[PDB]
């Protein structure tokens, strides 16, 4: 997971440009996966509509990654908090607000803020700690 | 040349697969596999395996595939697409061409192809073993054990074929 | 886990070592539960088939209770055997690997400084 | 079919899986999978209706392709170790290859779109065979090679089954479709615990098998395939709907019913393996299953539904089939929670 | 085997060809018979996780 | 008699029912016998006998 | 008896190919069992040295194994010679 | 490792892509599924013959005799969807939408 | 033993019992056309099994003690009320017709079971393939509306599909004015004030639909009353016909075993009669249906399975 | 009854609970080490038995 390794290797807050590029790369790659499924299970009319679906989905996902990485890093060193989960909390809502503007709905934007803001803190929450999502079979 | 003959055949084997993997007209797709079936035996033949290779001709190429195209003959629409027809079919063919060209080029220059399985790019012949086989063919004496060691294999494969004969009627009965 | 421990004669519902265990007493609370399940099976069997529930072919109820208890009783023997087997091979590994399970040292609560956090 | 000829097809597939659970050779395992497929196809098309013809085609293409993918997983392992015995795999891509190949035979991850359509087309009696017996054969191999399994590889397959099984189950109407999605959701539970300790994988299998027969043969007695059709059965056979409700609660997972058997131990098992976020998601998303269990429970027995005049005629005649093992299957799937320490027998 | 009826009944169905160092027709070697003899004879009664 | 046709279960299937009690007593007597030899074997092997 | 004999006679009357097939298959399954040369077939089958007769380390106490190939000790296929 | 095996290994992959992608006709898909076991046959024979695994010569003959059983089933199903729908196009096979 | 699949293996084959005199002859016709009379004469001439017209209370005669139950408990529809006023808001028009179709379906099943088991030919008036003429007449005359038609023919599709058409069908075609000529004599108050067009609409729906949709699947031989008294001729035509052009004289023993699977399961043949499609005129409300079922349950014998009701004197219940 | 019944009964209950709790805590440690170094009775994954090898002289002398 070299692509995921980029975000982890760069120190939090420091090197905002590197964090932003890595974070939007993660979002863009994720956008590729979902868009590829969307064309597969639900085909569009022609290829031009297919890239149209890819264009929307990738732009949304890349935007979420870009804004999350930018806000998380720019909030860390400004507040001088390289460990507080709040550095990712406003990042999740930054993506949440970004998604809301992408689909043009206030209600979905607020919900995305609440949900992504919680998960982003939760994802950070495990980074300081030893939380494992795919823990090896020790016992 | 002649040293790379197994490589040469293996190359035709791959492009033969692109012939029917591209899903052309079922008769034409069968033909693309027929040549692919033909060359594949030669790959086996060059390694020994006369009997195992000969089956690919007999019970598969002259066997399974005969009734295959036979079904395509009486089935299918009245307008069979000629290999060019749909631009996707030719797009698939040229797509198959670029995969075998890039690897083979990579194989013969750097010899360090790592795609999925790490494979070093030497000639076909640097893999053969050494030693005399006495007076018995290794392939012939192996599958001749069907009735001396192939005990549980014969009992099960025979039973399923009988079930194969009964399942085909039951599906084709039409209730 | 089990699975392939030394000595695993396959399809052996009761290995010979199980004969060295105290057999489950017929008055076992687990055993009578099997009997209770058998009765509930009998009640459902008459209920599903439009029969007069309790007083409807008590012979079927007897078969259900007997089968559940008998099939139950052999189950506890295997249940107790494997449970005893888990602790048996356990109790020997600790001996063979003493440094893997170091023993703690006696420290009474008079010396242990458990922090006292005030509560308000 | 001819009763004697349907019998052998029913139990050639009985033997096909029986070979898999006893074969120590990789080729022989594929042999049992072949007879598994070769005998499954006719049973799916006992009635010969275009739904069955479609269902057989979808089922055959999926299972055949997975079988072929299984073979090269066998060949690659042979290519790198020259060992035909079933043990831990000696190469990564071979391990990755069969996990997906075995998954498609079972069907949990995106390789699950066949499961709903195939059971919908085929008859209810063949539905239980597909949803109950056809899952021991893939699971037997997975429990065998669980040591070499890739922990990341399996677990993401496990959730994607339960999330898909949990989500899509709400919108389903046909009872077979609901049963299939719950089967997908249940399939995820033991597959997740498979890398850690296969004893709970078998334990979840046995309990899930017991619950599914109780579900399917009761539906067979109801002679209903739609929620509305099942709803009517409250008047003619009120007892069955009451039993329909208890097994729905059981197979929902609420304590002290037997649906709390697998989850609780599975939740406990992974918690010993330090994986604690993982159980919480599955337990919480399991409520998605409970919702359309509640939806079926509401329409079946808890609230009676409008009936038809012609069904007064139904009351005048008694049932014919004896629905063998139904009484013992129901009781063995509702009140076995106090017998939880019996799981030590499996290991 | 998941259900090792092979061992219980004491009758062979599949282990004859499982390894190339087993009995062969007219006693012909399987190329690497010498090496896999050493490995298998290293691994017996050791356990899967240990032997690797 | 009510029903025009004699009903399938109206006549007690004496062969079937007597068999079920036959298994019931056989199943019990083996259970009693099984417990005694198990108890005796445990009494003997574990050193108390 | 009478019907069975008549059954065979009418079987030969209209279906002579199958009764020929069943008779030949019927025989071909049971003479190999009680054959007196089947053991001979096995004996000459093992008496065909595909593989070399690898020598044995002479440690004594074994008189059956010949010291010389032409020595009288050891097995002989004199039976194979006349049959 | 010899390039003849990688030639076979892609041969599975290109066959795998053709089987999964589909264009119009189930005949082609059945053809693609046969290239699957075909490339498996040469790959099996190639390894087994190279290593002189005498008993393993079992598997090549056993492999395709059971793979051909797929053809016995796969070909039969096609004609039934051909008898009822007409052309065996995969797009026709959509009745089980629910 | 019953026809459980074990019995098929060790014995009974349906084809052995079937002979030439194993037809499913149905004698259809207009109202009071003697179709019941003619069917009786034909059946007793050939020694077949005559089945009287499947009424609203026929199902009661097929179970219990052959005692017609209360109309609310056995159909919730009175034919006499329909003849009195079919446009009644209670929906007696379609409710009577739909229940009658189910009555014919049960009547047809019993005839099929007897024919497959005994091998003796069966005779029944009307059919499940002929009840449509009444509703089609009941439609054009304004007795019902479109929704009743949709439910009925859909029930025909989901029930009559696995019931092949009979070997030969007898149609006695009395002219409508002649049927009028006899009904004043009949003197049954409800069935006097029929609409002449409705009985006219009985006849034409019989004319260009019944025979044409039955001719291609079976021989249709037609008479009137003058040949009904002349039944010695209507029977020799049955002898003359080969029973050709029919799907019965080609089925093998396998299908007959499948057919006996369906018929012996009485609820199975009735399973698709009670479609969950909610027609307002036939949908029984939850409270009324629950009370009616409680009324049905408290009836003697119906409380438990047959042979399991000690109320009617079934001893040895404790050891059945 | 007397309070000595409750006192003695409970402390025996506490004693039983302590051994039960201690054994479970030791169990996670025993099972952890077994699955790591694998030199114990259980968790022994299957291996090919040393009896299937054909030790008779082969056709090729060096093999
Ligand atoms: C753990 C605790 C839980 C599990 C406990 C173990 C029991 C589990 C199953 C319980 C019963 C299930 C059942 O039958 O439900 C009713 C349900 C519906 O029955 P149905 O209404 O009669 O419809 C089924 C057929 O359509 C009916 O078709 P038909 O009309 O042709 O009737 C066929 C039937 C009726 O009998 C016949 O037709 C007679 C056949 C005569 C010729 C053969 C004679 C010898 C037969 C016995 C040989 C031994 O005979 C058979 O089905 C024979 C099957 C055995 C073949 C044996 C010979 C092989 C060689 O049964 C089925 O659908 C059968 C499915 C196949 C068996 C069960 C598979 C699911 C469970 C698998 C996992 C089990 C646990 C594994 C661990
Ligand atoms: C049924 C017919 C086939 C099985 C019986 C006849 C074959 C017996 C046989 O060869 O057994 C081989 C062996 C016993 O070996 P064997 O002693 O007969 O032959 C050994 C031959 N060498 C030394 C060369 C290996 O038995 C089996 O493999 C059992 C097969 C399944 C039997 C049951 C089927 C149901
Ligand atoms: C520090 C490391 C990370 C740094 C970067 C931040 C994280 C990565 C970027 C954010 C990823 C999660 C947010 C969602 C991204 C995908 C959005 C997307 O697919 O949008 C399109 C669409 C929503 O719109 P739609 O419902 O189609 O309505 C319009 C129809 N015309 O989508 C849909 O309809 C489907 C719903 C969305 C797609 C499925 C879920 C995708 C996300 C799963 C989790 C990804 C986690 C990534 C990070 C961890 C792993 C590396
Ligand atoms: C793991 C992969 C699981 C794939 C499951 C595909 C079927 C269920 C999901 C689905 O149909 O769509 C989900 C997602 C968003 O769909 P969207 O593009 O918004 O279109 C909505 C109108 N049809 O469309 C997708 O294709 C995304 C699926 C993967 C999300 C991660
Ligand atoms: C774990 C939590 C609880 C889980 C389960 C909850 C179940 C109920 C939940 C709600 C269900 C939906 C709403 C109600 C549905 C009712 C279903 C039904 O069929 O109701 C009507 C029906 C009428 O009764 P009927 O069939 O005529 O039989 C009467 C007895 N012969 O009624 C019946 O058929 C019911 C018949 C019940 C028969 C009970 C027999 C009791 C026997 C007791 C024996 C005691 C022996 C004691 C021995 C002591 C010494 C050892
Ligand atoms: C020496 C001891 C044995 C003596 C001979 C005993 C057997 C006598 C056989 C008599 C004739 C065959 C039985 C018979 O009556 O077959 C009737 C029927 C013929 O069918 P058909 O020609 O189509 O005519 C009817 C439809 N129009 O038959 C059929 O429809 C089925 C025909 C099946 C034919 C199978 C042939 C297999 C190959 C030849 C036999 C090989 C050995 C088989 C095992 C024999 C064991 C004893
Ligand atoms: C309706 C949604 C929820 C409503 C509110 C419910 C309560 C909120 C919190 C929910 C807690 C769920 C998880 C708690 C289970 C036990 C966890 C525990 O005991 O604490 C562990 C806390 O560890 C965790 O990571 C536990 C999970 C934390 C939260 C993440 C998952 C829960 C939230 C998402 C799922 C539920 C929300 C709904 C989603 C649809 C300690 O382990 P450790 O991390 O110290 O382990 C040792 C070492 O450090 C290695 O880790
Ligand atoms: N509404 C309605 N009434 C039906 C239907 N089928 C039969 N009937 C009634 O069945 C009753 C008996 O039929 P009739 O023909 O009058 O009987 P019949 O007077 O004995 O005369 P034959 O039938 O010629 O013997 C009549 O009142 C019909 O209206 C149906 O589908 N709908």
């Amino acid at each position: 997971k070299t692509l995921l390794h980029k975000y982890s290797d760069i120190p939090e807050g420091t090197e905002c440009h590197r964090k932003a590029y890595a974070s939007t790369s993660i979002g863009g790659a994720t956008g590729l996966i979902v868009s590829a499924y969307s064309i597969a299970l639900k085909p569009p009319a022609s290829f031009l509509e297919g890239v149209a679906r890819t264009g929307r989905y990738t732009f949304t996902s890349a935007a979420i990654g870009a804004i999350f990485g930018l806000t998380s890093c720019i909030s860390a060193q400004v507040r001088e908090k390289p460990d507080d989960p709040l550095n990712y909390f406003i990042g999740g809502c930054a993506g949440g607000l970004t998604l809301g503007a992408r689909t043009r709905s206030y209600g979905i934007g607020a919900a995305a803020c609440a949900y992504m803001g919680l998960t982003a803190a939760l994802v950070k929450m495990g980074q300081l700690e030893g939380w494992q999502v795919f823990a090896e079979p020790k016992v | 040349m002649t040293m790379y003959i197994a490589f040469i055949l293996s190359t035709i084997f791959v492009i033969g697969f692109v012939g029917f993997s591209s899903k052309p007209s079922p008769i034409y797709g069968g033909l693309g596999l027929i040549v692919s079936g033909g060359v594949g035996c030669g790959i086996v033949l060059n390694f020994g395996g006369s009997f195992l290779g000969l089956m690919v001709f007999l019970i598969y190429l002259g066997g399974m595939l005969v009734v295959f195209g036979y079904t395509t003959a009486m089935a299918t629409e009245m307008y069979p697409e000629v290999w060019v027809s749909n631009k996707t079919v030719f797009g698939a063919f040229v797509s198959g061409l670029m995969m075998e060209f890039c690897m083979v080029y990579y194989a013969l220059k750097e010899e360090e192809v790592e795609i999925i399985f790490k494979f070093n790019g030497l000639g076909d012949w640097v893999i053969y073993d050494t030693g005399d086989s006495g007076f018995f063919s290794e392939e012939a004496m192996g599958i001749a054990a069907l009735y001396s060691y192939g005990t549980w294999l014969v009992i099960v494969t025979g039973w399923s074929l009988l079930i194969g004969v009964v399942v085909i009627m039951e599906i084709t009965r039409g209730n | 886990m089990m699975s392939g421990r030394p000595g695993r004669v396959p399809l052996q519902f009761l290995p010979n070592e199980a004969r060295s265990l105290p057999p489950p007493k017929l008055t076992d609370p687990r055993l009578v539960y099997m009997g209770f399940l058998g009765y509930c099976s009998g009640l459902i069997d008459n209920a599903i088939r439009r029969r007069p529930v309790v007083s409807a072919g008590l012979h079927r109820q007897l078969l259900y209770v007997t089968s559940f208890v008998f099939f139950g009783y052999y189950l506890l023997k295997r249940q107790d055997y494997m449970y005893a087997l888990r602790d048996h091979d356990m109790f020997a590994y600790v001996k063979s690997h003493p440094e893997d399970f170091p023993e703690k040292d006696k420290k009474t609560y008079g010396e242990i400084l458990e922090e006292f956090h005030p509560v308000r | 079919m001819n009763p004697i000829i349907y019998t052998t097809l029913i139990m050639t597939v009985m033997s096909g899986t029986m070979l898999v659970m006893i074969s120590s050779h990789w080729l022989l395992i594929w042999i049992g999978f072949e007879m598994n497929l070769l005998a499954m196809i006719p049973v799916l098309m006992k009635n010969f209706n275009p739904r069955a013809t479609e269902a057989a085609t979808k089922y055959f293409l999926t299972q055949a392709t997975a079988s072929m993918m299984l073979m090269m997983a066998i060949i690659i392992n042979l290519l790198y170790s020259g060992q035909w015995t079933i043990t831990k795999m000696f190469n990564p891509v071979a391990m990755t290859m069969m996990t997906m190949a075995l998954a498609m035979k079972l069907g949990l991850s995106p390789f699950h779109f066949w499961v709903p359509e195939v059971t919908q087309g085929i008859s209810l009696q063949a539905g239980l065979l597909l949803l109950t017996w056809q899952k021991l054969a893939p699971l037997s191999v997975l429990c065998q090679i669980s040591q070499s399994i890739n922990p990341n590889l399996m677990l993401t397959m496990a959730m994607l089954s339960i999330l898909i099984g949990g989500w899509g189950g709400l919108n389903q109407t046909q009872l077979r479709k609901i049963m299939a999605y719950s089967s997908i959701a249940h399939m995820g539970w033991m597959t997740a615990v498979l890398p850690y300790n296969t004893t709970m994988t078998i334990l979840n299998l046995l309990i899930y098998i017991t619950m599914t027969l109780a579900m399917f043969m009761l539906l067979i007695h109801s002679s209903a395939t739609t929620t509305l059709s099942l709803s009517h059965t409250w008047n003619k056979m009120p007892v069955i709907t009451s039993l329909m409700m208890v097994t729905l609660l059981s197979m929902g997972g609420l304590p002290p019913l037997s649906g709390f058997m697998p989850k609780w131990m599975i939740i406990q098992e992974m918690t010993k393996n330090e994986s604690i976020i993982m159980p919480t998601l599955m337990a919480m998303t399991a409520l998605l299953n409970l919702y359309f269990y509640m939806r079926l429970a509401y329409s079946s027995s808890l609230t009676m539904f409008p009936s038809t005049n012609n069904m007064k005629m139904k009351w005048q005649f008694e049932h014919t089939k004896q629905m063998k093992l139904l009484p013992t299957m129901i009781v063995l799937s509702t009140l076995v929670l106090p017998m939880t320490p019996a799981l030590s027998s499996l290991n | 085997p998941f259900f090792d009826v092979q061992k219980r009944l004491g009758l062979d169905l599949d282990r004859w060809m499982t390894i190339q160092s087993a009995e062969q027709p007219h006693k012909i070697p399987g190329r690497c018979h010498a090496f896999e003899k050493e490995w298998i004879e290293c691994a017996h009664g050791i356990g899967g996780i240990r032997a690797e | 008699k009510f029903y025009i046709r004699e009903p399938p279960h109206g006549s007690p299937d004496w062969l079937k029912v007597g068999l079920t009690l036959g298994t019931s007593v056989f199943l019990w007597i083996y259970l009693i016998k099984q417990h005694k030899e198990d108890v005796l074997e445990y009494k003997r092997r574990n050193g108390l006998e | 008896a009478g019907r069975i004999a008549s059954f065979l006679k009418n079987a030969w009357a209209k279906e002579p190919v199958l009764v020929a097939s069943f008779a030949i298959g019927g025989l071909a399954i049971i003479l190999p069992s009680l054959s007196p040369y089947t053991n001979y077939a096995i004996r000459i089958n093992r008496a065909t040295p595909y593989n070399y007769p690898v020598p044995l380390r002479d440690d004594g106490n074994m008189p059956d194994v010949p010291s010389h190939p032409q020595d009288p000790q050891g097995p002989s296929l004199e039976w194979l010679k006349n049959l | 490792m010899p390039l003849v095996y990688m030639n076979i290994i892609m041969a599975f992959a290109i066959a795998l892509a053709g089987l999964l992608m589909y264009r119009s006709h189930l005949m082609s898909s059945l053809l693609c599924l046969e290239g699957m076991m075909l490339s498996l046959f040469i790959m099996s024979t190639l390894i087994i013959l190279n290593t002189h695994f005498t008993l393993a010569n079992m598997m090549p003959i056993i492999l395709l005799v059971f793979a051909a059983c797929e053809a016995a089933l796969g070909l039969s199903l096609l004609v039934m969807v051909s008898n009822t729908y007409g052309t065996d196009y995969v797009q026709n096979l959509n009745l089980l939408q629910c | 033993l019953q026809y459980g699949p074990l019995a098929f293996v060790l014995g009974e084959r349906t084809t052995r019992k079937l002979t030439e005199t194993s037809k499913v002859i149905t004698v259809d016709g207009n109202i009071c056309s003697g179709k019941g009379r003619l069917a009786r004469e034909i059946a007793e001439k050939l020694g077949l099994r005559h089945f009287p017209e499947a009424g609203i209370h026929y199902a009661d005669s097929t179970t219990g003690d052959g005692k017609p139950l209360d109309v609310q408990l056995s159909g919730n529809c009175s034919l006499e009320k329909f003849y009195d006023d079919p446009k009644s808001n209670d929906g007696n028009s379609y409710r009577l017709q739909s229940w009658l179709y189910a009555s014919r379906l049960l009547q047809y099943a019993d005839a099929l079971e007897h024919l497959l088991s005994t091998g003796q030919g069966v005779v029944l008036e009307r059919s499940i393939y002929s009840d449509f003429v009444f509703l089609e007449a009941m439609y054009r005359q304004g007795f019902i509306r479109k929704q009743c038609v949709e439910h009925y023919n859909e029930v025909k599709k989901v029930t009559a599909c696995e019931y092949l058409p009979p070997h030969v069908v007898v149609y006695v075609d009395v002219p409508v004015p002649e049927i009028q000529s006899r009904i004043q004599k009949k003197g049954n108050p409800h069935e006097m004030k029929i609409t002449a067009a409705y009985l006219q609409d009985i006849e034409n729906a019989y004319k260009k639909t019944f025979l044409p949709e039955m001719s291609e699947k079976c021989e249709v031989l037609q008479y009137s009353a003058r040949e009904a008294e002349d039944a010695e001729k209507v029977v020799e035509d049955i002898e003359y016909l080969k029973c050709d052009k029919g799907p019965w004289p080609d089925q093998d023993d396998r299908t007959f075993h499948r057919l006996r699977m369906l018929v012996q399961n009485k609820l199975e043949v009735l399973n698709y009669t009670t479609i969950p499609v909610y027609l307002p005129e036939i949908t029984i409300g939850a409270h009324q249906s629950d009370r009616v079922f409680q009324k049905f349950t408290e009836l003697p014998g119906r409380k438990y399975s047959p042979g399991y009701n000690e109320d009617v004197g079934d001893k040895w219940i404790w050891l059945k | 009854d007397g309070p000595e019944k409750n006192y003695e009964k409970t402390m025996a209950i506490l004693q039983i609970e302590a051994e039960k709790a201690e054994l479970r805590l030791k169990e996670l440690e025993v099972r952890r080490l077994m699955r790591a170094r694998g030199d114990g009775p259980w968790y022994q994954y299957p291996t090919i038995d040393k009896a299937l090898i054909d030790h008779s002289p082969k056709t090729t002398p060096d093999n």
